[PDB]
């Protein structure tokens, strides 16, 4: 995937996936208006990330 | 593939084509790894702001290319898939994190002077080659470059092409982006010093990242085209999937639903 | 069985035929250089 | 098969082996035997 | 070597580093001629008004090396010795006569794709590229220039050093220096005459002098960087072990 | 060895070895005292070399 | 020999050449007196002030050369020395009295047309012929000048050099130099105004002064070429050690221990 | 052994043999240090040798 | 006789076995005389 050709347009507001608005990316968790993306880029949860899966032991 | 060259007959012998049955058309590039299994980028399969969602029952895996159009009469294997499985922890949000997918074959292919597998990091030969500085190859029949004059058709390369690049720094991948960059990608592309230069582009995605092996004379793959701004841009560099990493799961996969 | 890989990334057009391909070698001396 | 230990003396395995001449290579060979 | 160029990975597998242990020094060069026996220079073991007899025991020997300083983890291979074979006529007094001596390893070394053994020419092959005007081969990593206490140069260089050389007419050897020369010895360079130029220099010695037989594409060794004045002087050439003379002491010390 | 750079110079007298004196090298059995080298030399080498035989 | 010539081959079949293993170099001339005994000079096996002190074990005995550099193959002979003895009065401290020495052989040379041991003198032939103006004979691959030029020329002999020098008389021989003379030496060279020149010089050191008895037609060995004041110069003549005298020694030490 | 020719190098001063010291001969004793010597050498004698002890055979 | 020996010494078999005179011997024996 080659962002910055506008190939993933941001869909004006909050962006729910990482994407290209006008020629800034605006990353998950930004609302753009035209060309300009506000916001903070802290999303995909907060919670670090464990091991569990079903390999019983 | 930006600024690079035609490669020759079985130069890759592992590069394989992602064709869509209807519309034809090339989706994605990738990489054999066994005789029944095709490793490739999970976003080829699965991008919702594409309104991407493949079935096994939509591709085709051509094996054994060197034309972009050209129907291989008695040299290119076609396999169709039974199965596809993609990362469980693929983040298409955020910054396409385990941005890799496993294909298996209906029917496992047999090998010849065009058709062979590459090998997967083992560890030293990961911890050896993997640094800042050293050269990767990648391989791609995709667009030649991001935007060119129309005439002749703007781009779309008529044989396999190919680029040498080399392994660009963390900090340096990092600076060159605001996506936020996981332990799960590294960076390759000449720095703007180097009069050399040269990229993947799209149509290249899911395309190998093969080096090779001074210590054994094989070639390994350390990455998959994942993501990049634009193609051959200068400052931005293209972001490859750290297989090495990805490695264990790979092989669990492999092991639990097949050998 | 299937996956064993015993000959992997072994060309037969090349590594085979003790033949490199243009470009092998410039892999080779991005190694051994350091620069 | 015989002969006497390392036959295959001299015989660079980057080079030799696989069809390839170093770049000043070629300068030797002449001095030995050129044209005119 | 003076005037030269960095040598291309591998266009060397025979070219050995004789390296002290302590202090870590590159003392010679050296080169595989069976998977086990090295040659090097008899002087770059023994010569007295330097202090210099090392025992079996003081070197060491990194083989297939392409960098002078950086260790080349899975490429290079070191090797111990287990015993030193210095010539026996050899006049260290005099001019360096017969200028010659073999070391044997502990463990015979794979060869690889950067380790390669040079075959030693015979009657035939030595007279017919034994001859003023052909070019040889030298290879190390010696001093890129005499460095006078003035000319400030960077000296050791980073990584090995190639250079081709032609071979002189014995007379005009002879003519040059004042030291007789004999025939266990033949000089390579070129005249002031002519543009090119290139020689070998301190840290060198020991080091190969190769040659191609268009007969059979093979790399023929047929001389040890032995003795000279200064470095790439106008006029003055260098000295080599004119290795196929001794082939018979060579031989002599293995034989069957 | 490298001679002409003072790196093998000899003590005055009888020079037992090759040796650069001040800017020439002497020669084995040659002599020198800073100005200059003098005295004829050796020679060894020259000697048509031989062993002793028979049964 | 400076101021020689080119021996004939065999004219001086007792000419022998004292080699040194190693380094290779030539040390001295000698005499062959017998089968396994020759005679030569004291100062070429020792003499420390050049650090000059030799073994048997080091030493080598050319016998029957003439090129003084090429081996001789089927012509000369090459033997190892068994027991070196030299004489308790060797005085190199003042006088290089008493310059004399003989080494033995491990196994006897046999004889040729190119080797054949020259006669010791008797009390007296030795009188007759030892006289102020009868020439005797000085031979040996020595230097052919004091210090000689190179190039346009050399300075070592190729082969043997023979030379013909007239006995001196003894006060000439006293008044030529500051070194005190003995009964145990004589010189020989021409006078300044005699015109004609010659002398042996370094390297022919231990070798015979010898002479031609008219009685028998015999070769006599008178004396033996010992110390001297440069090579060849006007006034200087070359002191030999007088054999005639020492052999009540050297017949003592022949028959050993 | 040749005089004169300076092969024979000259300790200064003490002279323990007959040495070469600049050209001019010094005699044992006569200590030499480039200009000539003592003039006077020694030791010396002048009564006549003799035999009067066992030694040899 | 008696001496020490064997009585050959001095007969060069190349010249005096022979009868023969090499070139400088002649002065020798003139030396005996010829001056006074």
């Amino acid at each position: 995937i080659r962002f910055g050709m506008g190939k993933v347009p941001c869909p004006d507001g909050e962006v729910g996936y990482t994407c290209d608005c006008g020629e800034k990316i605006c990353l998950y968790g930004q609302s753009c208006n035209d060309g300009q993306c506000s916001g903070d880029p802290k999303p995909s949860s907060e919670f670090e990330e464990f091991e569990i899966d079903e390999e019983e032991k | 593939i930006v600024e690079g060259s035609d490669a020759e007959i079985g130069m890759s012998p592992w590069q394989v084509m992602l064709f869509r049955k209807s519309p034809q058309e090339l989706l994605c590039g990738a990489s054999l790894i066994s005789d029944r299994w095709v490793l490739t980028a999970a976003h080829c399969l699965l991008y919702p702001p594409w309104d991407k969602n493949f079935i096994e029952n939509d591709l085709l895996v051509r094996i054994g290319k060197h034309s972009r159009t050209r129907y291989e009469r008695n040299i290119e294997k076609i396999s169709m898939l039974e199965k596809i499985y993609i990362h469980p922890r693929y983040n298409w949000r955020e910054n396409l994190d385990r941005d890799i997918a496993l294909m298996k074959l209906k029917k496992p292919v047999a090998f010849s002077d065009y058709i062979h597998p590459v090998c997967l990091p083992d560890r030293e030969t990961a911890a050896s080659l993997l640094q800042a500085g050293y050269k990767g190859r990648v391989t791609g029949w995709g667009n030649l470059k991001e935007t060119w004059t129309a005439n002749v058709g703007k781009g779309q390369p008529s044989v396999l092409q190919v680029v040498n690049l080399p392994i660009v720094e963390r900090p340096v991948c990092k600076d060159s982006t605001r996506i936020r960059i996981t332990d799960n990608m590294f960076c390759a592309g000449y720095k703007p010093d180097e009069g050399k230069r040269g990229d993947a582009c799209e149509g290249d995605s899911g395309g190998p990242f093969v080096m090779k092996s001074p210590f054994n004379n094989r070639w390994y793959q350390m990455g998959i085209v994942s993501w990049g701004e634009g193609c051959d841009r200068d400052g931005k560099y293209g972001f490859y999937t750290h297989v090495f990493r990805l490695k264990k799961w790979i092989q669990k996969v492999i092991d639990q639903f097949g050998e | 069985f299937g996956s064993g890989e015993a000959d992997c990334g072994l060309r037969p057009l090349f590594e085979k035929k003790s033949l490199e391909d243009k470009t092998e070698r410039e892999l080779l001396e991005s190694y051994i250089d350091g620069r």
